[PDB]
């Protein structure tokens, strides 16, 4: 249950 | 529905190459690579199980994602964008409860707003001309399953496992046409569990040998060889659990015999 | 844009906003202009929107309904659908008293079931036929229409969406609660729409599940696990339900001669493995001796 996440510099 | 086996997969076999997105497309993009494409699809397998979505929306969106990269440029900051609002596409499309659109600004951590997404969402359908209705590899899975000898969950789990995990690879897998990784895949997969192999009524159906598949399939048996050590695992996480078979911990064939 | 277009009069409303008689200005076409409302915020572009362009757009086939351009401005979409005269459910309640020529019929089916096998065989299910959404032309031809709940299946078939068909045409697999469906569907309501035809009034007119049920069953007959095998462990099934049995055809459907019965009912299946199908259907006998007269508007 922890998948949302910001992948890059934006 | 035999009725209409043929008449769909020959479509099918036509629309990919319509749908298929340019090779080295990543090339030409200026800020982004191969590398971090992964990091993206790789993602967006582990979005996909947190809303219990289908297989199929990760392949439709992989391909939304490839084809538009294939004619705008994006820049670091925007490729999560992008593929959110693909992801978003895919689920409108095929879900029959598609996510709302602020839980995938939550899975992007607030990262774009809701406009962003809803924008590029309509982009993403301008520059694809709304052609949405993509073959996939898991299609095509689907249907050679059909000429299963007999059928067996784990062949089909591995099969899909191994299909899925070319999502994540650029190059070679954009090289390569749905019908034939999910050619590649199927027997692979065969071969493995039951150490059978492309049965025949598929050379039949779809005109693919042993030989016209090498290509693929030796790509295919590497990228299964070194699974257990990419950059990417959240597929591999996935095909751990027992509603795929615990087929990720299967020990691959270590020689294909080709 | 719209610039170029001058509505007419508004034809019919549906789902997301209207549907209007539309000219255009530069070529004079005549064309139909489905707006769609969106709004930033909301849901974005709707998904019968999504899949009834990404659909239509590959259905390319003179009985189904041409898309022509679809128009993103921003702020609403425009779906440009070539123009046609009146959907089926008119030209019928227009000739409740004379009726429809045999020929006629014969040859609206001919073409709704080529429609329906272009769909099926592009993998496309309608998923909503009946009168009020297949279009005609002054010259006879007939085509598939509103594609709004049409879905791209696959092979074989995955679980759907189980809301659907109009309860009038919804074939008894979706009513007997399934949790599959296909292409069979499509054909249950040809089924009836073909029946519809000859009698010019409906032929399973329900007001809830179980009354259409029931007027099923008071027609082909309370089925069974020999008609078809399964009936009594589908979701819905119950033991209660009663034991009609089957009245003869020249009952149900007394203009039709022997080879429209005869499809009629490979159409009206209760087996859906068994239903017949479309490009099947094209190759009965009834339609051995096909034509395109012209209806009398």
């Amino acid at each position: 249950g922890s998948a949302k996440r910001r992948l890059f510099g934006e | 529905v035999p009725d209409y086996h043929e008449d769909i997969h020959t479509y099918l076999r036509e629309m990919e190459v319509k749908c298929k997105p340019k090779v080295g497309y990543m090339k030409k993009q200026p800020d982004i690579t191969n590398s971090m494409r992964a990091i993206l699809v790789d993602w967006l397998v582990e979005v996909g199980e947190e809303y219990k979505l289908q297989n199929e929306t990760l392949h439709l969106a992989v391909n939304y994602i490839d084809r538009f990269l294939s004619s705008m440029s994006v820049l670091r900051g925007k490729l999560q964008l992008v593929g959110t609002a693909a992801m978003l596409l895919a689920s409108k499309f095929e879900e029959i409860y598609p996510p709302e659109v602020a839980e995938f600004v939550y899975i992007t951590d607030d990262t774009y707003t809701k406009k962003q997404v809803l924008r590029m969402e309509h982009l993403v359908l301008k520059v694809l001309t709304f052609d949405l209705a993509a073959p996939t590899v898991n299609q095509f899975l689907t249907q050679y399953f059909l000429h299963q000898q007999p059928a067996n969950c784990k062949v089909e789990s591995l099969a899909m496992f191994l299909g899925e995990l070319s999502l994540i690879d650029a190059d070679p897998y954009l090289k390569y046409l749905p019908s034939v990784i999910a050619g590649a895949a199927f027997h692979l997969a065969l071969y493995t569990v039951t150490g059978q192999s492309w049965p025949e009524s598929l050379i039949r159906k779809t005109g693919y040998t042993l030989e016209s598949l090498k290509p693929c399939l030796m790509d295919l048996h590497q990228t299964y060889l070194k699974a257990p050590q990419h950059a990417q695992q959240s597929i591999r996480e996935k095909y751990k659990n027992s509603k795929y078979h615990g087929v990720s911990l299967l020990n691959p064939p270590e020689t294909l015999n080709l | 844009s719209m610039e170029n277009f001058q509505k007419v009069e508004k034809i019919g409303e549906g789902t997301y906003g209207v549907v209007y008689k539309a000219r255009n200005k530069l070529t004079g076409e005549v064309v139909a202009l489905k707006k769609i409302r969106l709004d930033t915020e909301t849901e974005g572009v709707p998904s019968t929107a999504i899949r009834e362009i990404s659909l239509l757009k590959e259905l390319n086939h003179p009985n189904i309904v041409k898309l022509l351009d679809v128009i993103h401005t921003e702020n609403k979409l425009y779906l440009v659908f070539e123009f046609l005269h009146q959907d089926l459910k008119k030209f019928m309640d227009a000739s409740a008293l004379t009726g429809i020529p045999l020929p006629l019929i014969k040859s609206y089916l001919f073409q709704l079931l080529q429609g329906l096998a272009f769909c099926h065989s592009h993998r496309v299910l309608h998923r909503d036929l009946k009168p009020q959404n297949l279009l005609i032309n002054t010259e006879g031809a007939i085509k598939l229409a509103d594609f709004g709940l049409a879905r791209a299946f696959g092979v074989p078939v995955r679980t759907y969406t189980h809301e659907v068909v109009t309860l009038w045409y919804r074939a008894p697999e979706i009513l007997l609660g399934c949790k599959y469906y296909s292409t069979a569907v499509d054909i249950w309501s040809l089924g009836c729409i073909f029946a519809e035809m000859v009698t010019r009034r409906a032929l399973f007119p329900g007001d809830s599940e179980i009354d259409q049920l029931f007027r099923i069953f008071r027609t082909l007959g309370t089925p069974d696990e020999v008609v078809w095998p399964g009936v009594t462990s589908m979701p819905d099934y119950k033991p209660s339900f009663p034991k009609w049995a089957r009245q003869d055809f020249s009952k149900v459907v007394p203009p039709l001669d022997e080879d429209g019965r005869s499809l009629l009912s490979q159409m009206l299946h209760y087996d859906p493995n068994k239903r017949i199908s479309a490009k099947a259907a094209l190759a009965h006998p009834f339609f051995q001796d096909v034509t395109k007269p012209v209806p009398h508007l």
